[PDB]
RNA sequence: UGGUGGCGAUAGCGAAGAGGUCACACCCGUUCCCAUACCGAACACGGAAGUUAAGCUCUUCAGCGCCGAUGGUAGUCGGGGGUUUCCCCCUGUGAGAGUAGGACGCCGCCAA
RNA sequence: CUGGGGCGGUCGCCUCCUAAAAGGUAACGGAGGCGCCCAAAGGUUCCCUCAGAAUGGUUGGAAAUCAUUCGCAGAGUGUAAAGGCACAAGGGAGCUUGACUGCGAGACCUACAAGUCGAGCAGGGACGAAAGUCGGGCUUAGUGAUCCGGUGGUUCCGCAUGG
RNA sequence: GGGGCCUUAGCUCAGGGGAGAGCGCCUGCUUUGCACGCAGGAGGCAGCGGUUCGAUCCCGCUAGGCUCCACCA
């Protein structure tokens, strides 16, 4: 998913509905990744950002190769497929001409480039660099690392000095200790690898990261929906 | 303001009305009714005015039967204009009517009522009219 | 065709309004040429731009006027870009 | 040759007797069968009539005809021509065969089969049947008497032993 | 479209006759058989 | 409940479909053909004055035979009609196949009339 | 001063004169015609032929005589002396 | 009886009945002629075990349809008149509709 | 042309009404169509008869296709309308090209120009056993002069004669 | 009043065989990221009639709007 507050990616017991319109993009994955084969997955340094090194046999029986790039990154995320040796982009779902004046740019044929990857040490060291005394640095603890939300900034900011925190947590993740579940402040369902740190809100465990996902926004891609439209009549009717 | 729903013809000769009629010449559906001693064309507005006059005569008399319809049109040019160019465009919507002919009929109401209220419609009427019975 | 139409059927620019503005401005040309929104345009022909100091260089494929979005793209291709 | 001869012995003697007929000319027979396959979906796949008209003629070794419309419907996106469902008469002896082998194991080879529909008639003597499965497709069945009124039929079947 | 032709005999090489024809339903050069008035027979006429 | 026409009706239609372009005179005459399921009968007319002048059948005491509805049979009645037209010396006629083919039975007696003389 | 116009209902055909053309009881010549039509009014009879304009004419010479077709349907003929 | 023709359904529709040893039909089977956009229903080919039920003929009726007067009236040529988007008078003509009533057949040729 | 002119609209042909029971009959009177189509939508032979309604019946559905009785005709007839047609002129199948050549008594309509019908003869044929039908289509529109050029063919002429 | 053009989603557009392309305003969501979005406001042939199996698409009548004309004494 490149959906921008939605985008992700999940697999997922739920195969919704193949579409009865084969799309441009569609086929054109059909086209250069059809009967693939998955070789490797990267995670791109750890931004919000993925690769899948895939091979396949091109329409002469030679074997090729291809890299399939998804960077989400909120409301801006894409998809966007691109060649091994040339790097150059041979297809994309959300083509981007440069009068965004930005770094990068997704059309076809061109040389595909990464978005500039910002001066965090994506991983004590905050407080080297940091001035604990400025305070609110469940914010700028983004401003040091790569892969932050502020969610997991508070959540951890919360545990009140707190190098020992960010550290712990790190070797969770990396140790892939983690807990995939939701949690429910009151509604406003949210969800992340580890638990819930302080908050209220209720929790639901999940075996699998895919499943939390699936429950997730299997109901969120229309109870949002259903709610605009029940706020936009109740306005109406008060 | 009778109207035929649909016409094949919206532009029709006028016609001649001469002798009697052919049918509708006696009351039959009602008591007491009213014929006509003349010939003439008659308008969807003439007879919705003697229609209310007389339901408002009577206020909850009976049943009346109307015994025509207004199927002929009659065309009428716009104003200030030579003649020719082609025929003048509709107006309205016309009976015509022999003489010997029954118009309006009463039922479920005496014959004085009746009577009174056949008056009034005569009076919103062009023609010279006579006032019927059942036999 | 006019190239501020252009523009915004290939999605290049958002707004005709836009490209009008960019064009009397004078910041882009086309085969070396300066131009004009109203400059006429065609397949074949190369285009120089510039959007601050990024200076780009463009080629035109195809015109046309209905454009959906993924399709807009088709139309034209990307050759160089300068600052 | 089994129905032939059923028909005639055990039958017309027996209903006349049954019925008080006058004459054995007044006898209730079959006067034909007909089936009709009423396929609309050629419009959408030319290719769906041979693919069940081979199977009618497996089915019954008489050639089918192809039916064909009389009309135009914008409704069914279709127009005079194009040629639509296939028909077979059937009238003589293959006919008793086949209506064998379909009481015989049409009937029962059904997986809900019950009572069939007691009154399917056209109050006239005359019986029609739809069927659903045999793709799966169906077809719609017509047996043709010489019968005046319907209670003669319905004894007729009756005796013969078709379901119902 | 529908249009005019002559139909020339192939014993006598004589035009003899006119007619039309669809150049859609009827693209070849066509054929018929009529009377030729100097062979005196029946006879296949051709198109040009 | 199914009900059945008359063939014979049929025929009939089909015959007048014929008639409508013929008819029977003195020196053209009509030849007129019936087609019972045991017998076949064969008439001369002039349906100008609505008679019959010769005829013949199955039927006849003369020349009876086993078949009385074959193509034998029809051959003979040919021949017979065929000699009662010649001693009433007309030769020549029009034939009328009563909405049946010139296929069977008829085939074959207009043939014998063809053979004996008659000439169509 | 107003103008005004288009009335589009301003032509006809050519008036083509059709009925009979000679009368009962009258001699005639053959190959004269009797009666213009179109389609059947009336049919042909005795020594009378229609054209392919379903025009009727006399085969020989003769007498015109007009008749019926039993019910509703009408009839031409002609007989010689 | 059957076949075949003629006359405007006064012939028909419809209801009720009677008959078929001959005849006409129905009907029994396709090996051949031929055929069925499917097939012996029909068309053809041959047959005659049984059936008057149907068809076909003969009786009945006036429910439907059909035919159809007389008289009267409208209309109307012509003449004349008048308060003339119309009306009236006179010689003459004269419907339709509605009736009276008619009618569930008349005439021929051939074969037994 | 014009219920003054101009502007508008129209200009030829076909069908109906007006039109006054033969025919014909005007208006810037009323309604509509044509500037074609079919190589089978023609010819012939043979075949049969429609639209809709009610019943029963998968998908089938109000409405396909289905059997079913009712059903002069409510359908169809290449197209506009009128006339007409169900013994087919309507609908199918087979074979074919008469949608031929030369003509044409005699008629219609008509100012003329022109337009229309036509039995019948000859030649050669098509279908059909035969009679017999066929010189385009169900009839009525579907088109334009002459001069000028072009193409093909021609026991015509070709400026002294042969070309 | 006459003639011509137009009258399709909130706006602009294409399209006799089944109305679908783009864009925008307000609200809501949304987020680490260089204006890169998403959902709802909502997507409906000016109307009437006719021909066709069918009409935005052919025809006709009328309304609303834009342009042109509404002159000579």
């Amino acid at each position: 998913s490149a959906h921008p507050s939605y985008s992700r990616v999940h697999i997922t017991a739920q195969a919704y509905e193949n579409p009865s319109e084969p799309p441009m993009f569609c086929m054109l994955l059909r086209k250069h990744i059809e009967g693939g084969f998955i070789e490797k997955i990267e995670q791109a340094g750890l931004d919000r950002i993925m690769i899948f090194h895939i091979k396949s046999r091109n329409e002469i029986g030679d074997e090729t190769v291809r890299k399939l790039y998804v960077e989400i990154m909120g409301r801006h995320s894409n998809i966007i497929l691109t060649d091994a040796a040339e790097n150059v982009i041979i297809d994309g779902l959300k083509h981007l001409s440069p009068s965004m004046n930005s770094y990068r740019t997704v059309l076809p044929g061109q040389d595909y480039k990464l978005p500039p990857a910002q001066d965090k040490i994506s991983p004590d060291d905050i407080l080297r660099h940091l001035s604990f005394q400025e305070g609110r640095l469940d914010k700028q603890i983004v401003d040091h690392f790569s892969g932050v939300s502020p969610l997991f900034a508070k959540e951890a900011v919360h545990r009140a000095t707190l190098p020992k925190a960010l550290l712990a947590l790190f070797a969770e993740v990396k140790e892939h200790r983690f807990i995939p579940n939701i949690t429910t402040v009151n509604g406003k369902e949210y969800f992340y690898l580890l638990e819930l740190t302080h908050l209220k809100g209720e929790a639901r465990r999940f075996d699998s990261l895919s499943e939390l996902l699936d429950r997730f926004y299997f109901g969120k891609a229309e109870r949002d929906r259903v709610k605009q439209q029940a706020q936009d009549l109740e306005r109406f009717v008060v | 303001m009778l109207l035929p729903k649909r016409v094949k013809y919206r532009r029709e000769h006028r016609g001649k009305m001469r002798g009697r009629a052919k049918g509708g010449t006696e009351v039959h559906f009602g008591e007491f009714g009213i014929q006509a001693l003349e010939a003439s064309w008659i308008t969807n507005r003439q007879i919705e005015a003697a229609r209310i006059a007389m339901t408002r005569y009577m206020k909850r008399g009976g049943k009346v039967w109307i015994k025509i319809f207004p199927s002929k049109p009659y065309t009428a040019k716009p104003l200030e204009v030579r003649m020719g160019s082609g025929k003048g465009a509709p107006e309205g919507w016309v009976a015509v009517v022999k003489p010997g002919k029954v118009l309006f009929e009463i039922s479920g109401v005496s014959e004085e009522v009746a009577r009174e209220a056949l008056r009034l419609a005569s009076h919103k009427l062009p023609i010279k009219t006579k006032f019927v019975k059942r036999e | 065709m006019r190239l501020d139409k252009f523009l915004k059927v290939s999605r290049l620019i958002k707004r005709r309004t836009l490209a009008k503005e960019v064009a009397d401005q004078g910041r882009i040309s086309i085969n070396g040429n300066q131009a004009k929104a109203s400059s006429d345009v065609k397949p074949g022909d190369e285009l120089t731009v510039r959007f601050g100091q990024k200076l780009v260089t463009v080629q035109v494929n195809e015109l046309k006027d209905t454009t959906k979005k993924e399709e807009a793209a088709n139309m034209y291709t990307i050759l160089k870009e300068e600052k | 040759n089994r129905l032939k001869e059923k028909y005639n012995k055990e039958i017309a003697p027996a209903l006349m007797t049954k019925f008080n007929y006058d004459s054995v000319m007044q006898v209730p027979k079959i006067e034909k069968i007909v089936i009709n396959m009423g396929v609309g979906d050629a419009v959408q796949n030319a290719k769906a009539i041979d693919s069940a008209v081979e199977e009618l003629t497996f089915i019954a070794g008489q050639k089918p005809v192809v039916t064909r419309a009389k009309k135009s419907i914008a409704g069914f996106r279709l127009r005079e021509g194009m040629p639509i469902g296939a028909k077979v008469t059937l009238r003589g002896e293959r006919m008793y065969d086949f209506l064998d082998k379909l009481i015989s194991v049409s009937l029962p080879r059904v997986r809900d089969f019950r009572g069939v529909s007691k009154k399917s008639f056209d109050g006239r003597g005359n019986y029609t049947l739809g069927i659903k499965e045999q793709k799966v497709r169906g077809m719609d069945i017509v047996i043709v008497t010489t019968a005046n009124t319907d209670e003669e039929a319905r004894e007729l079947l009756t005796q013969v032993g078709m379901p119902f | 479209m529908r249009v005019n032709i002559t139909l020339a005999c192939t014993e006598c090489g004589e035009r003899n006759y006119i007619s039309k024809k669809n150049k859609r339903n009827n693209p070849d050069r066509v054929e018929f058989k009529k009377y030729c008035p100097r062979d005196k027979k029946s006879t296949l006429h051709r198109e040009t | 409940m199914i009900t059945k026409t008359s063939k014979n009706a049929a025929r009939l239609k089909r015959h007048a479909r014929v008639r409508a372009k013929l008819s029977g005179t003195a020196e053209r005459p009509r030849l007129n053909v019936f087609r019972s399921n045991k017998h076949i009968y064969a008439q001369i007319i002039d349906d100008v004055n609505g008679v019959t002048l010769a005829s013949a059948s199955t039927l006849d005491k003369d020349l009876n035979v086993e078949s009385t509805g074959d193509t034998s049979a029809a051959t003979k009645v040919g021949e017979l009609v065929a000699k009662r037209a010649a001693e009433k010396g007309i030769s020549d006629v029009v034939f009328d196949r009563g909405g049946y083919l010139y296929h069977g039975r008829v085939k074959a007696l207009a043939d014998a009339a063809r053979e004996a003389g008659l000439k169509f | 001063k107003k103008g005004v116009g288009s009335t589009k209902n301003g032509r006809d055909s050519e008036a083509k004169r059709l009925g009979a053309k000679r009368a009962d009881g009258q001699f005639v010549t053959g190959g004269s015609i009797l009666y213009r039509q179109r389609g059947t009014k009336i049919y042909p009879g005795e020594n009378v032929g229609r054209g392919g304009d379903d025009t009727l004419f006399a085969k020989i010479d003769g007498t015109v005589k007009f008749e019926r077709f039993g019910r509703d349907r009408k009839k031409v003929s002609v007989y010689p002396v």
